[PDB]
């Protein structure tokens, strides 16, 4: 029979289109206009460490998107970019990760999160949020910049424990470490998915 | 002071808390397998067959044996018997060993290096390795019948295995030698890989830690006593070791290794205890 | 047929809703400023639990909603359109596109003037 | 303009009312209820490699086509469980695929806003492109014309041999999700993220009736065997079924235990049973003159994505995120 | 709109009554031939 010739052919192909799928990791890139997104449908390819990433940037529909949101489900990680620089939109950036953090279909989905064009800010803060002022610096690495990042995972911390992760980065428009970046919390997101499978979670 | 209740007892927890594992293990694999290769949960499925047919078959063979009256003689002209049940005693002692460290290395692999796991390794390698650990498994126990000789019965007249109280030719000391090199290689493999994964951990996290650290526990004090008196009876030629007091304590706590393995491995996480 | 119908333009903004469960959804106070864009106020969920402003109405404004009587309270004490718009689905406790150019279960609005 | 819509409105609901008499459940309550139907999977689908998108049966009754998330578009031979065929999509980002009633073409469309129409005799044929929102869903008419639907509120008719959008729909004030032809093809209805359907006329091209009953996104939407009435799945976690001559809605499936969008409608091949997926992984046939659960279908490890029954009525097939397909009886 | 709803509010209605009949006359009648 000649059909049975033609599935084992086209299993055959399946395998190594499978080998193939299995062996790439995509991203999803989210912010708004404002942030600078493209500097960080539209598909990127690139390489780390002979390992192949697809970013893709979904701008060809309306601002309605949560219905073509749920094409994502299997995404590795969500690049969402925020301006910190711009204070006026910034409870909007806020509210977007949080539609995007609380999604049911987005629940397991770790989210690398860049606040770009930090040169503007720093430019800025020298010479909206009025919990700022009730604020003190975290014994964190080197006031402004961490209070966003800190509004940002709040939110983050909030819900979701143990199912996925947020990775904040601080970002300027000449950054050329970003890839490094997705990489390694990448491979952070796979030992973590490693670890929930090994304990059944 | 022996009778078959204690292959009874055994033979009845094995097999109960592998039909538990398996039934776990199943619905974990759908679930986990629409998210990416669970080869953690392939080589725990694999393990778990493994042990329930090991105690199913070496179980009903010991209790065939003892209901008998011992009388070893007219129930076996040719032997056959004997050397089916060695065969099966070697085959299942041996495989949950090398499974053990498969699983310990794979999981030192896809910790260590967790791109590199997610990315080259696929699940047909993990299939492929798991059936040749089966198959090397199960030509090191049909070696000595692939040979000449055949297995003997032991001092305790319940169970055969290799030639050991006799001074025999350097085959039955060879035997006993490459089981007994061959445990523990496994054994140090499995405690190295679990040490690594431990430390790479400490410096999800904790439960991964004390299910390592059980593991390596339970394994080694379970399998070191009989391996350490195969090995002590294959170097000399029983003019000096044990007798078969301390022999089938070891085979005991190789059978309670056997039991305790579904345990250490799928049941007592935080989510399957709930 | 899903309405919405906001009144009111110190003020206390009511929306009266029709068509829908309303002690099933998660509803907001979103507004539209002149010459710019659609800006969320306020969100309260479906049980009166949790409750979320925006900065720069934060502590001064507050949200209420009377399940048995389907309506949704905004107490105030700048110049824009209000609109209260309802969460997409059900048992989610995130409204995704409230804010949008063209919402479906969103209502015409009631302008105040500051 | 607000004020005359409202009373326009007004006045067509005080008509439908008028117009009500009797109901649907009243009217089915001497007739026999159906058994308890036990429908066991006789066929299990493997080899997509992630979530099943979209299926469509043939009008053969034995292949049937499935669109997968890794880009692929498979036709498989029910009956042997062979797989006849396997398309590369140029993008991975599938809603929908369409199976020609000549069985010689089929259609794909999703995120890249093309549909693409492939010859079986397999190569791309021709990429329809006019639309500006992602694909929902695509009917063939004969092997010249389609019917399709997308996110930016519109549907469309195009005549495949010039790859022209012949006709196009508007009305819809939310994204199109779901499309489903009349058995006379003269008529079509569409579901849309603004909780109402509309009945198209595809030769005129004007809006007849819309049908304002869901509370939610309708995601959902399938045509009665005679083409008089219309079953449609929303995200309020209900289904319901409209009639055309009445312009009203005339039964509610739905239970105090499903808080879970409906993803899927279909009926058999005398209409007495609706089926309908559900993203709780379970897929539910209901009774559809007296509204009552007739049976469950259950085997699916995640939500069921796509649900369709086949022309003589002999088989269902369902497509879950599983990556399985698996076939009914 | 207006005008769509002028369109749509033009059209004659036919009894429920009736159109579930003929529900019940088709599935009826077509019940014979239903293989689920
Ligand atoms: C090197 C082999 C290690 C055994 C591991 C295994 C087979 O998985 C567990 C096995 C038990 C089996 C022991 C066979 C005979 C015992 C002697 C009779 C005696 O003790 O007097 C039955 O006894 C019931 C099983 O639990």
């Amino acid at each position: 029979k000649a059909a049975v010739e033609r599935s084992k052919m086209i299993e055959k192909q399946l395998q190594k289109d499978k080998q193939v799928y299995r062996a790439t990791h995509r991203l999803l890139l989210l912010g708004a206009d404002n942030s600078g997104k493209s500097t960080i449908i539209f598909e990127t390819k690139f390489q780390v460490d002979k390992v192949n990433f697809h970013m893709f940037d979904v701008g060809g529909q309306r601002d309605e998107r949560r219905k073509w949101i749920q094409c994502f489900n299997d995404v590795t990680a969500i690049i969402f970019v925020v301006d910190s620089s711009d204070y006026n939109r910034l409870q909007e950036a806020l509210n977007d990760f949080k539609s995007i953090w609380n999604n049911r279909w987005l629940r397991t989905i770790s989210v690398i999160l860049f606040l770009n064009k930090q040169d503007l800010l720093a430019e800025k803060v020298l010479a909206y949020f009025p919990e700022f002022a009730r604020y003190t610096t975290p014994e964190d690495a080197t006031r402004a910049k961490y209070f966003i990042r800190d509004e940002f995972l709040r939110i983050s911390t909030a819900s979701g424990d143990g199912r996925h992760y947020c990775y904040p980065h601080f970002t300027c428009a000449v950054d050329t470490e970003n890839a490094r970046r997705i990489f390694n919390d990448c491979k952070d997101i796979i030992l973590q998915m490693n670890l929930r499978e090994y304990n059944l979670v | 002071r022996l009778s078959v209740f204690f292959s009874v007892i055994f033979m009845t927890v094995g097999i109960l808390s592998n039909s538990l594992a398996i039934a776990i293990l199943m619905k974990a694999y759908q679930r986990f397998r629409q998210k990416s290769k669970a080869s953690f949960l392939l080589l725990a499925s694999g393990l778990v067959i493994t042990d329930f047919f090991g105690h199913l078959i070496n179980g009903a063979i010991a209790v065939f044996v003892y209901a008998s009256d011992k009388e070893w003689i007219r129930f076996d002209q040719s032997n056959v018997l004997c050397s089916i049940f060695g065969i099966c005693m070697v085959f299942s002692g041996l495989c949950p060993l090398l499974l053990g460290s498969v699983m310990a290395i794979e999981r030192c692999i896809g910790v260590t290096k967790p791109i590199f796991h997610s990315t080259k390794i696929t699940s047909k390698h993990v299939k492929m390795m798991l059936s040749g650990v089966c198959l090397f498994a199960v030509f090191i126990a049909l070696l000595p019948i692939l040979g000449h000789r055949d297995y003997k019965i032991q001092a305790s007249r319940t169970w055969c295995f290799y030639n050991t109280e006799d001074i025999k030719d350097w085959e039955d000391r060879f035997y006993l030698l490459l089981f007994s090199f061959l445990g523990l290689l496994a054994l140090g493999v499995s405690l190295l890989c679990n040490a690594i994964t431990g430390i790479t951990l400490l410096r999800h996290h904790l439960e991964m830690v004390i299910q390592l650290l059980a593991i390596m526990c339970v394994s080694c004090i379970c399998w070191s006593p009989f391996l350490v008196t195969m090995a002590n009876i294959g170097i000399n030629g029983n003019h000096s070791l044990e007798t078969c007091e301390t022999t089938l304590f070891a085979l005991r706590m190789a059978t309670w290794n056997q039991i305790l393995d579904p345990w250490v491995y799928i049941l007592l996480r935080k989510a399957v205890l709930k | 047929q899903v309405q919405l119908q906001e009144s009111g333009g110190s003020l206390r903004l009511s929306c009266a809703a029709s068509g829908f469960t309303f002690s099933n959804y998660k509803m907001n106070w979103v507004r539209q400023a002149p010459g710019k864009g659609l800006e969320w106020v306020s969100d309260i969920s479906q049980s009166g639990a949790s409750i979320s402003y925006t900065g720069s109405v934060k502590g001064r404004f507050t949200i209420s909603r009377d399940n048995a009587k389907n309506t949704l309270y905004l107490q105030m004490n700048d110049t824009a359109v209000y609109y209260c718009a309802r969460c997409p689905a059900p048992f989610t406790p995130f409204c995704f596109d409230v804010t949008s150019t063209t919402y479906a279960y969103r209502g015409q609005g009631t302008q105040v003037t500051v | 303009l607000r004020q005359e819509a409202e009373q326009l409105k007004n006045q067509i609901r005080d008509a439908r009312k008028a117009c009500a008499d009797a109901t649907l459940s009243q009217i089915t309550n001497n007739i026999d209820p159906v058994g308890r139907i036990q429908m066991r999977t006789r066929r299990t689908l493997r080899g997509h490699l992630a979530k099943i998108y979209a299926m469509h049966w043939g009008t053969d009754s034995r292949l049937l086509v499935s669109a997968s998330q890794d880009g692929k578009l498979i036709i498989w031979d029910s009956y042997t469980t062979n797989k006849v065929h396997a398309i590369p999509l140029r993008s991975s980002w599938v809603m929908t695929c369409a199976y020609a009633p000549s069985g010689n073409y089929v259609a794909c469309g999703g995120l890249d806003n093309i549909c693409s129409i492939y010859n079986l005799k397999v190569r791309v044929s021709r990429e329809l492109a006019g639309h500006t929102g992602y694909l929902s869903c695509c009917r063939f008419l004969d092997d010249n014309q389609i019917v399709t639907s997308s996110g930016d509120t519109t549907c469309a008719l195009w005549d495949i041999e010039t790859g022209q959008q012949t006709t196009t729909f508007t009305g819809h004030t939310g994204d199109v999700m779901s499309l489903s032809l009349a058995p006379d093809t003269r008529l079509f209805v569409s579901g849309a993220c603004d909780a109402s359907a509309k009945l198209w006329d595809v030769r005129e091209g004007m809006c007849r009736q819309t049908f304002t009953g869901h509370e939610s996104d309708i995601n959902a939407i399938c045509f009665f065997p005679n083409g008089n009435a219309f079953a449609t799945g929303s995200d309020d976690a209900t289904c319901r079924l409209f009639d055309l001559r009445a312009d009203q809605e005339l039964m509610t499936y739905s239970h105090d235990n499903i808080i879970c969008g409906i993803t899927s409608v279909s009926f058999s091949k005398s209409g007495r049973l609706l089926l309908a997926g559900y993203d709780d992984f379970n897929c539910n046939v209901w009774d559809a003159l007296k509204a009552d659960r007739a049976g469950v279908l259950a085997g699916h490890d995640n939500r069921v994505s796509c649900l369709g029954v086949t022309d003589d009525g002999m088989a269902v097939a369902t497509g879950s995120w599983d990556s399985f397909l698996k076939i009914w009886n | 709109l207006v005008e769509q709803l002028k369109m749509e509010a033009n059209i004659d209605r036919i009894k429920v009554s009736k159109a579930a009949a003929d529900l019940m006359a088709y599935c009826e009648a077509h019940a014979k031939e239903d293989p689920l």
